[PDB]
């Protein structure tokens, strides 16, 4: 029983129900993030995923002891028997703790009183958008955590290493689709409550949407159809059945673009830059339509006592959908 | 120390002053999101910091006159209100990393009883107006097995202040106001309830996502506006642009009712396509009856007026109806 | 709301079909089961039939020898009683049973009795 | 009013207590009285052939081990006192899936009577497994139930009855479906008889009548003005094969599209409905309006007249017929 | 009778009884009997290639540690007695995701009989993996199992065997699938070996055939009535150009999306399936329908007349071949 | 045989054990050796870029803490030991969701054996993640892992082998994935570096073929014979101005619904893959065959007979050069 | 229901190539062993082979020295052994394996076995 006296020691008299030098000092509790995984960003549901290895770090004098061996590394249900802090994910709406052949939690004691406490966490985390640049836009997503129930005046939380260190994200842990992890900020707050006052700190995730999946799925099938309305203007007007059916699908074919573009897109009050990009391309494709209506009642007339509106048609429509392109793209892609 | 000798003889199972007068105990809310809020499922889900305050005599201590921050392993030890939500579908604790749960024991015997709980509330919505309606939610919370007799609720004095349902912002609505209600009358089975209700009012938000919902109805009936100019000589051609405009508008209605598939209600989006339906089919039946009769040009120069001040003046009586 | 009427019983020394025609709420009761009763002893399990499916069982007695099925256009069941011998000699009844009112072999658990054909050999 | 004096009451009570003896083992059975006090209905599924019920679930029975003198009050107890006691191993044999609620605390109440009676309740979601005929869909209707039993005990052991008889179940009012109206609700007692022995049984049934409006505004209107806008053709000029052609066309494959979609939102049954047999009538007038134009294309390379009054005639007598059947 | 009497024969069971060891450890095997009460087959899923069974599952055996006199009845016994007792370690080797039903309680039982026989019962749901052939779709016959197993005692420590053989299993007439009748089910027992050892083995199994009729109304009949529709262009003029090539479109266009969205209902198998073929076979016949006016078209800027007879006769030929074959 | 020795044994083995403490704690790593058997993979999803793999995970180590003599067997003890015992502290790096099967027990097995070596089996399914390469899609081949590692524990006191080298691993035999055939698989240990220390590392890989045989049937031929429909158009008359500019719209647009449709199956990924290829070149052949008609259109108000042989010669060109390239 | 007919063994000094038709349920056996019975030795593994996949296995004895594979339009696995040696003088037997049936190396998890080609070198 040389360690098994050591850890009896340590727990005799120990209340893990007060936090270490309570009455008295603050305690300072030092964390430290690494990102093993920054899951999949859900537009629709405004949240992000990620997996993460959540390192905490304080000193409990009442753990000190005296020994050979410089650090005891025990089971992870030693934690249960000691305090640790009440660390909560402010933003986290869904977070689970992984138990899979055993609670994944880490326990050190350290000679001197330091503690090693971290434990691998799944976190899903609110994270509000503005769509207004969709797809063309960029998050920047959060993660505010913070205790529970201890005030600042009885715990606070300060990074481990400096605010660049602290949070370690590698190119290989990101699993993003459709997003690219620029870079990540860290920061700390104060915030009051009825209960207290408590420190908190934020990560910050900053997100570029890759818009080469909209471009091929939204943008090329919308272009292309006001393209093909835009042919009609060539073929003859005696061929009226041609050109009518010319104008009724492409009209119907960009009904169904619409749809599908707001369907993966959550319902908001404002305008996307992709809702701009549909609604001039629908004038575009309906007004080719009237333009054949126009052509098919102006040759009635001449008929009732080789059309300019076409020869007009042919040229004025591909300019003008060519420069509304130049003024969209380098509108929001300045940005 | 003496936190040991209050748990000492402390009896979990009675409430403080069991045979005496009902326990207050002082309720507050803090809204920290709501979200997925879903018409077809008629829920909503909420995540509030529910705190609850009380008076224990047996946890009153006198050796210090600072108050106890607890942690929420004290929490299983004390006696609790069973309060629970009336209309929730489901709910849950968040324990990551830790149970949020805080207990604050005051000298005099008062606890502060406070938890992070996410809710999916049951909220019955009338889509008489859809999509230009106004719903009205409730939160309810009760005692499950405590009368009048032994467990009171009240709204704290706090409340008016941080139930934050201001700073909130919905993807699709906006809480226009918000009211906590008391109700002593509920008087159930087993006996009498006070009950705790926040009602708020939430407001479908007016924008692109409305017009995008009436965009491909209102054009369709445009687009058979188109064939009154075409000339009648070309059968095929206004015979083919009549009936896409019916058969799309039909599409349209069967896939406006199949984001809803148990909305048996009257929503004003469905009557709007039946009023469409009607003039694109109408126009079609126009044509066909100029077809037959010219086995007349003045019926498509009346359809040319007809058409366009009839639908203008059916959406003023629509449009006038739905505020 | 079941009735049933059997028929198709009588006396002989052979092959017999027993018919066992149903009517009403047949929907509530997927089961019909056969049954006997000898002067004196206990009503005792022949067999029984789903409608949906013909699932089928059989007592040891009769096991190989008796056969059911039914139509369920008519409405009806049928025990054939094939290789008959004197302890087959009882008031053969016809019963219904709910979806959730338990085994199959239990008389208790049905409801809807048949009138009870009489069969002596 | 004296804490420690109730403190002491409840402590000799459960002082070798065990949980493991029904009361009066040994000896008649203890009798279960039962009321549920419905909350919501909160969906019914015919893909899965389910119903998702909330209830506050009710259980009366007397314990003498629990009987206290000294006290003219009731003791309502925490919750928690639960895990003490013996409770009846009720369960709910068509259930799917089934939870007790457990926020802010497990729903549940104890309260304790001088004579002994305890009074335990639970608030409960049950997902229950509910057998539907749809051979009238959706002019059916459906008999759903909740059948209640004892797991392990025997009738020997212990008995059911509906507390209050008729009026053991409230809150039938309450149920807000917005497919169905809840026509009637039954309570019926018996015996159920397994190899393991006699057990006690509850049920409780509803019969719910399908709304019709949904239906009639999604999928029987669209049929009908599908099948008037096949015979526009027959005003149109023989010579109009495009136009003709097309109205024959579009009107026999939308047909189509709502027939294939409508058996998507259902379970994948094998025989016909009521609204495949309106569908189906409604495919073979419009599939025969362009066959019709077919045989005019045949002969004239009359007709038309005969057809533009057999036709309506023809599908008002369907429709005539279909809804007496059904209604 | 006297429950203070029972309390202390009990109590007396259970003193020192130790959880950790198997009735006769160091000795023969525990032998084991097995009987299952089938509930209901809620659901069978070819996209997840699984099925999701309720069953009453007892377990039958002798614990001579529990034997008890002076009792002449059998001992029911609270569920949660369990906790105190050795169950065997029994778990199903094909299962997906399964649970025990906890409400009220856990749907559990414990019956002692005076001799040491230990009943235990469960009532489980089961979602359990079958692979299934679907070369014949919907035409198939599959054979979906339940493994029954013991996680860690070999054959040397704990034996099973179906209790009461061939009748072990009842409840198979409850069973009411939409889309499967249950052609039989059997029951196996056998020895399994793996490097820790050989291991006990039970199995069920049932047969199940998917029945036509939904396939026939969804698919089949949709695919029939368009490849008809494409022969109505053989009776139209030849110089009716855009209505002949309209109907050619149309239905071949209909055939792919009914093709697709079929496929989409299902796992993405790499095989043909029969429904596969059929539509095949349809697709080939409307699509040869437009070339045929294409050929004419080519020649006339006699072949409609072959079109009208060799089309319905082949399309009968191709019909009879296939549900030949299949049925 | 004699169940009180045995008892005896195994309490004095436990008495003291202080489970905080691994074996030779302060001493030299433990050593443990794990075995994998496969039981399926269960799904594999590119759209959540993970797979579900079900296996029996069995850990080998000794503790000489829990050595006993004077018994020739090794002790098979029930699963609830487990809780009283020290285990590795092992979980996979990069699962995203896993459990241990629960009925009608926790799938665990405890083997003791008489100098101490502990066999510890768990019965897993874990979701796990694999991110894939799909740009070479559905053409493509993937390398799904599973990351086996110490949690808290450095290689200061654990160890982590694969027992038996290359045959650590059973069961890849079983796999049965419809989609995909498993090329290979291979195992290798390391030890991985963290700020907190190096920690053992055991990973198992698995080599995936997509098969085509879906995809031609799904994706590849519809859009080969929309395109072939589209050069219909090159044998009909020039004055059929409805037909011609009908075939024209008709492809086009089907394409379109292919292509969306089908990217709506997969991730939201910004690079072009294989099937994206095909469909691009498809589109461009069907377009160009509609303005060829408007090109002859223009003029008559030759052509099509040089379209009908470079058109069927050109998609045959772009066949060969893309299935060579990709297969 | 699996019938196994193996043929191509003889006497040899060399490569040689076994063959194993199967007939019937395949689909419920989706595995096929090679075993073989030296004389007074108990019956040895060889190797194994998934129908669908070729997901394939040996025994150490004779890895990378025999081959396994399979056609399934014939129905067909084929034991090419090249390289031989007088070790490899047994009565070489075809089985299947069930699903469920266990470990691939033990031959009493197969239920189905060919008759036994003798080869002697
Ligand atoms: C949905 O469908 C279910 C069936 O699946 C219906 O449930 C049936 O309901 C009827 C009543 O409407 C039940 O009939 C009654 O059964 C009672 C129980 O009898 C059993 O137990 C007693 C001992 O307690 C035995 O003696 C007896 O043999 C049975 O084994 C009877 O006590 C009732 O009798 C009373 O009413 C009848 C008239 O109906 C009188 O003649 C009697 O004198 C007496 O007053 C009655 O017979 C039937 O048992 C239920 N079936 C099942 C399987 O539970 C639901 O009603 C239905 N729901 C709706 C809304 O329609
Ligand atoms: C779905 O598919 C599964 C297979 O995947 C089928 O399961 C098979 O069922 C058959 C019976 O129909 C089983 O065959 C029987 O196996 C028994 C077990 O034998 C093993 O164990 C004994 C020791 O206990 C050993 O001696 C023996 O070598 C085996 O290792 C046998 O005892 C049976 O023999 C009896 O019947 C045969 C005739 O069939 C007689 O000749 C014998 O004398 C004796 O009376 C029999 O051979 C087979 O093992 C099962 N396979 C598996 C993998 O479990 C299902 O039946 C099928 N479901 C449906 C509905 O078709
Ligand atoms: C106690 O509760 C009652 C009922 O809600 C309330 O009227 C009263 O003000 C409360 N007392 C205090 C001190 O808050
Ligand atoms: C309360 O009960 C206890 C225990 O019987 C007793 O000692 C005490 O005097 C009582 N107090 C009062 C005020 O009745
Ligand atoms: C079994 O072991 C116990 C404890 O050592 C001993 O008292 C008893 O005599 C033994 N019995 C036999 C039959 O060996």
């Amino acid at each position: 029983e040389n360690f098994t006296r050591i850890l009896d020691s340590l727990l005799d008299g120990y209340d893990n129900r007060l936090r270490p030098g309570f009455g008295g000092p603050v305690t300072e509790v030092k964390t430290d993030i690494y990102v093993t995984s920054f899951g999949p960003v859900s537009d629709v549901e405004m949240e992000y995923t990620m997996d993460v290895f959540f390192r905490q770090t304080w000193i409990d004098k009442r753990l000190k002891y005296d020994g050979p061996i410089e650090i005891l590394r025990l089971n992870n249900m030693m934690v249960t028997k000691v305090w640790t802090p009440d660390t909560f994910f402010r933003n986290g709406k869904k977070s689970v703790s992984h138990n899979m052949t055993a609670p994944n939690k880490l326990f050190r004691i350290m000679r001197n009183g330091t503690i090693l406490y971290t434990m691998r966490l799944t976190i899903s985390a609110e994270c509000p958008m503005r769509l207004v640049d969709f797809p063309m836009d960029g998050h920047a997503c959060p993660l505010k955590f913070g205790s529970y129930a201890y005030p600042k005046s009885e715990m606070i939380y300060t990074w481990t290493k400096g605010p660049e260190k602290s949070v370690e994200v590698p190119k290989e842990s990101s699993s993003l689709v459709q997003y690219d992890l620029i870079g990540q900020t860290v920061s700390s707050e104060t915030i009051k409550s009825i209960t207290g006052e408590y420190i908190v700190m934020t990560v910050y995730f900053h997100l570029r949407r890759k818009m080469g999946y909209f471009m091929i799925q939204t943008y090329i099938p919308c272009i292309m159809t006001v393209i093909l309305s835009q042919v009609s203007f060539w073929i003859n007007k005696e061929s009226v059945p041609a050109r009518t059916v010319f104008g009724i699908t492409t009209v119907l074919t960009m009904t169904t673009l619409s749809i599908s573009a707001r369907h993966s897109l959550p319902k908001v009050s404002y305008a996307t830059a992709m809702d701009w990009f549909i609604a001039v391309c629908f004038a575009f494709v309906f007004s080719a339509l009237i333009e054949f209506a126009a052509v098919n009642y102006f040759t009635n007339i001449q008929m009732e006592k080789t059309s300019k509106i076409d020869k007009y048609a042919r040229i004025l429509f591909p300019v003008t959908f060519g420069a509304f392109n130049m003024v969209y793209w380098v509108v929001y892609l300045s940005k | 120390p003496n936190l040991d000798g209050l748990i000492a003889g402390y009896a979990r199972n009675f409430r403080p002053g069991i045979g005496g007068p009902p326990v207050n105990v002082a309720l507050a809310l803090e809204v920290a999101s709501i979200d997925h809020i879903s018409e077809a499922n008629m829920e909503y889900t909420m995540t509030v910091f529910l705190h609850q305050s009380w008076r224990d005599s047996r946890l009153s201590y006198n050796h210090t006159n600072e108050t106890l921050g607890l942690d929420s392993r004290f929490v299983d030890k004390l006696w609790l209100p069973d309060t629970f939500i009336v209309n929730a579908k489901s709910a849950w604790f968040h324990d990551v990393t830790v149970e949020n749960k805080l207990i604050r024991l005051q000298p005099d015997g008062v606890i502060l009883y406070s938890i992070r709980i996410t809710s999916t509330v049951a909220c019955d919505m009338d889509l008489a107006k859809y999509p230009m309606d106004e719903q009205e939610c409730m939160l309810d919370l009760e005692s499950y097995g405590y009368s009048s007799e032994d467990i009171v609720y009240y709204w704290s004095e706090s409340q008016e202040h941080i139930h934050g349902l201001d700073k909130l912002q919905l993807a699709q609505f906006t809480i226009t106001s918000y009211r906590f209600t008391t109700e002593l009358m509920n008087f159930k089975s087993a006996g009498q309830f006070p009950r705790l209700s926040l009602h708020f009012h939430l407001r479908r938000n007016r924008g692109v996502y409305i017009i995008q919902s009436y965009m491909p109805s209102v054009l369709l009936v445009a687009m058979s506006w188109v064939s009154f100019w075409i000339s009648q000589a070309a059968v095929p051609a206004r015979v083919s642009l009549g009936i896409t405009t019916v058969l799309t508008m039909t599409t349209l209605m069967v896939s406006a009712r199949s984001s809803l598939p148990r909305a048996s209600a009257i929503k004003a989006l469905d009557v709007y396509f039946w009023i469409c339906y009607v003039f694109v089919f109408a126009a079609l039946v126009e044509y066909a009856f100029a077809h037959f009769n010219a086995d007349a040009d003045t019926i498509d120069i009346y359809a040319r007026a007809v058409f366009p001040a009839a639908f203008a003046a059916v959406n003023v009586i629509y449009w006038a109806a739905y505020a | 709301q079941v009735q049933l009427v059997e028929s198709g019983g009588g006396l002989v020394q052979g092959s017999l079909r027993l018919s066992c025609a149903a009517s009403g709420h047949t929907f509530n009761y997927p089961i019909m089961g056969w049954f006997r009763q000898a002067p004196g002893k206990e009503r005792e399990f022949v067999g029984a039939i789903s409608w949906s499916g013909g699932s089928t069982s059989y007592a040891d007695s009769v096991k190989d020898r008796f056969t059911i099925s039914r139509d369920n256009a008519k409405n009806t069941v049928y025990l054939e009683m094939n290789n008959l011998k004197p302890e087959d000699t009882a008031v053969y009844y016809c019963a219904a049973k709910g979806r959730y009112s338990g085994g199959l072999y239990y008389p208790t658990n049905y409801d809807y009795w048949g009138q009870g054909t009489q069969v002596t050999v | 009013g004296n804490m420690s004096f109730v403190k002491e009451t409840v402590d000799k009570l459960l002082k070798g207590y065990d949980i493991r003896l029904r009361p009066d083992f040994g000896g008649p059975p203890v009798c279960v009285g039962m009321n549920i006090d419905i909350a919501s209905i909160d969906m019914v599924s015919e893909v899965n052939m389910d119903y998702t019920l909330t209830m506050y679930f009710q259980q009366y029975w007397r314990d003498k081990r629990l009987a206290y003198s000294g006290i003219p009050l009731n003791l309502t107890l925490d919750n928690r006192v639960a895990d003490q006691l013996w409770v009846p191993d009720t369960y709910f044999l068509n259930d799917k899936k089934s939870f007790v609620h457990g926020v802010t605390v497990k729903n549940r109440m104890i309260r304790l009577h001088p004579d002994g009676t305890v009074l335990y309740g639970l608030r409960i979601t049950t997902t229950a497994a509910c057998m539907m005929d749809l051979r009238r869909y959706p002019l059916d209707e459906q008999n759903c139930t909740l059948e209640i039993e004892s797991y392990g005990y025997t009738t020997d052991d212990i008995e059911f009855y509906w507390r209050g008889g008729d009026k053991a179940v409230t809150g039938v009012e309450r149920i807000e479906l917005p497919q169905f109206s809840i026509v009637e609700h039954r309570l019926v007692s018996r015996n159920v008889v397994f190899a393991t022995g006699a057990y006690p049984r509850l049920s409780l049934s509803f019969r719910l009548k399908r709304n019709i409006g949904y239906f009639i505004l999604q999928t029987y209107m669209p049929s009908i003005l599908i099948t008037i806008l096949s015979w526009v053709s027959f005003w149109i000029n023989y010579d109009a094969s495009a136009a003709r052609v097309a109205l024959g066309i579009t009107t026999v494959l939308t047909m189509t599209t709502i027939n294939t979609h409508l058996r998507e939102t259902l379970p994948k049954i094998p025989y016909v409905k009521a609204i495949d047999m309106y569908l189906m009538g409604c495919f073979v007038f419009v599939f025969l309006a362009l066959l019709e134009y077919a045989f005019v294309n045949y002969i004239f390379f009359a007709i038309d007249r005969w057809s533009r009054i057999v036709f309506p005639f023809t599908f008002s007598l369907f429709n005539l017929v279909y809804w007496l059947y059904y209604v």
